[PDB]
């Protein structure tokens, strides 16, 4: 699944931030709590979704349909 | 274009017995070709 | 004149300010109007010409429905509702179109910056999906590999936040009054000390400490509120505050004219 | 099949008014009003400012059931002074106060935008 659009609690758009939050952890070697802080999500209702969302979409995507 | 059968995009256009085992594939399960008809949704 | 206002700080996306010489119902109703009643534009109905992807169709619909849209000029057009036309004229709606292809060997993403305006835009600044980051991509929709196709026809309409959270600009709100609890509208659960066991408000220093020993100022009354508005970005924040005050007064004037006409 | 959707949540009375003007029979000069397609975001404001006015004697609103977007409001006041006049005075006060607020806000917003 993708990241959600739009945090359920608050409403701020999330989903632009996903691959950014990834490459904050790939090459920048950064601690993730500070990564979300530097990403700029200071309330925590927004913060839970990026921190807990799992990405099943690529595990789906590694089939070969049609 | 009426049937799929496989990972191949073999548009069989089947009437009867035109190698349901499609030529580029091997399959014999014959999946069935999502429509061209226009569909409606509702993004409420 | 009346209800004075003081700006603490401002940005592209959030307003933080002080509101005085006002009553509690006034402030709270402003809050609720501002969270529920602002008209805007959002994508509403969608026609799948062709889907192939893993991702499911009503996901594509629902996740479409949540992309914020440019709505400066929202007042220029009118509701589909009230419109003289039928079936989405240019003077009540706008049309969106998406195209995707599994081109590369790698997975290809479909960002919001790919859907394009099609119909007559008639020179009013409407509908362009907001790009908040500095890397061009909008918000992610869907991923594809090498054979999947999307062909989407989309229609946006007016809508307001009351019947769906699509049409919200609000996205968050903050609210605070009497940070020192001088009005005694609460008392603190505790086990040793209220003062030690609770963190001080950030807005404490804006008012003096309660002077420690003076009797209970019973005749006083709540004032001097503390707001922080933070829009999603479909519309600038000054616009959302001013439009909320405008639509609240429009509501009240409507009830007044209804009464006079009765 | 006949369960209502959110169209009836705020769309004003279809083949219907916006409000009823029904006289109470239990106290002198009392009238109940039934607004509909509205809720607390209105009602609390009108009740509070009308109570802030001094000539009235009673003002309270309730919503019946959160399944329905209607709510009631009861006003009584001393003699001579009409409750409908009280309500229209209250609405005038509201429009004038928050128009002032709006003005004030654009002034300070333009000021805060540097230069
Ligand atoms: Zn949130
Ligand atoms: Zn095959
Ligand atoms: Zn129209």
């Amino acid at each position: 699944m993708i990241v959600p659009v739009r945090c359920f609690s608050c409403g701020k758009v999330v989903g632009d931030k996903w691959e950014s939050y990834l490459n904050l952890l790939q090459e920048d070697e950064l601690d993730e709590g500070t990564a979300l802080s530097r990403l700029g999500l200071k309330r925590y209702c927004c913060r839970r979704m990026i921190l807990t969302h799992v990405d099943l979409i690529e595990k789906f995507l590694r089939y070969n349909p049609l | 274009l009426k049937y799929i059968c496989a990972e191949c995009s073999s548009k069989l256009s089947l009437s009867r017995t035109d190698a349901v085992r499609c030529k580029d594939c091997g399959h014999r399960i014959l999946l069935k070709a999502r429509t061209k008809r226009l569909v409606q949704f509702e993004a409420r | 004149e009346g209800p004075q206002v003081k700006i603490r700080e401002a940005s592209k996306d959030n307003v933080d300010f002080i509101l005085s010489n006002v009553d509690l119902a006034m402030a709270n109703s402003l809050r609720r109007v501002m969270i529920a009643e602002i008209p805007t534009l959002a994508i509403d109905s969608v026609e799948v010409e062709t889907n192939t992807t893993v991702l499911a169709d009503e996901f594509i619909a629902h996740r479409l429905g949540l992309i914020p849209l440019q709505s400066m000029d929202i007042e220029q057009l009118e509701y589909s509702r009230d419109c003289f036309c039928e079936d989405h004229c240019d003077k009540c709606s706008v049309v969106l179109t998406l195209q995707a292809f599994g081109e590369s060997e790698s997975t290809t993403n479909v960002y919001s910056k790919d859907l394009v305006i099609v119909s007559n835009l008639m020179g009013r600044n409407i509908g362009h999906p907001i790009i908040q980051d500095k890397e061009g991509n909008g918000v992610l929709i869907c991923k594809l590999r090498k054979g999947q196709e999307l062909k989407l026809t989309c229609v946006a309409k007016k809508g307001i936040a009351k019947e769906h959270a699509k049409w919200g600009p609000a996205a968050a709100i903050e609210f605070e009054y009497d940070p020192w609890n001088k009005l005694k509208h609460t008392d603190y659960w505790y086990e040793q000390d209220s003062a030690k066991e609770w963190p001080q408000s950030k807005n404490c220093e804006y008012e003096d400490p309660p002077n420690e020993g003076d009797p209970f100022d019973y005749k006083a009354q709540a004032d001097t509120f503390y707001m922080n508005v933070e829009s999603v970005g479909s519309i600038p924040v000054d616009q959302v505050v001013v439009r909320g005050i405008d639509t609240l007064q429009k509501k009240v004037a409507s009830i007044l004219l209804a009464l006079t006409q009765m | 099949m006949n369960a209502p959707d959110r169209f009836e949540l705020f769309l004003l009375g279809e083949g219907e008014s916006k409000l009823k003007i029904d006289p109470d029979t239990k106290a002198p000069n009392a009238v109940v009003i039934t607004f509909e397609k509205e809720d607390h975001t209105l009602g609390n404001l009108i009740r509070a400012e009308l109570l802030n006015d001094r000539k009235v004697l009673f003002a309270a609103y309730k919503v019946e059931h959160p399944f329905f977007a209607r709510f009631k409001l009861r006003i009584q006041t001393t003699e001579g002074y009409d409750p409908k006049d009280a309500l229209k005075n209250a609405c005038n006060s509201i429009i004038n106060k928050l128009g002032a607020l709006k003005t004030n806000f654009e002034t300070e917003w333009n000021l805060q935008t540097l230069a």
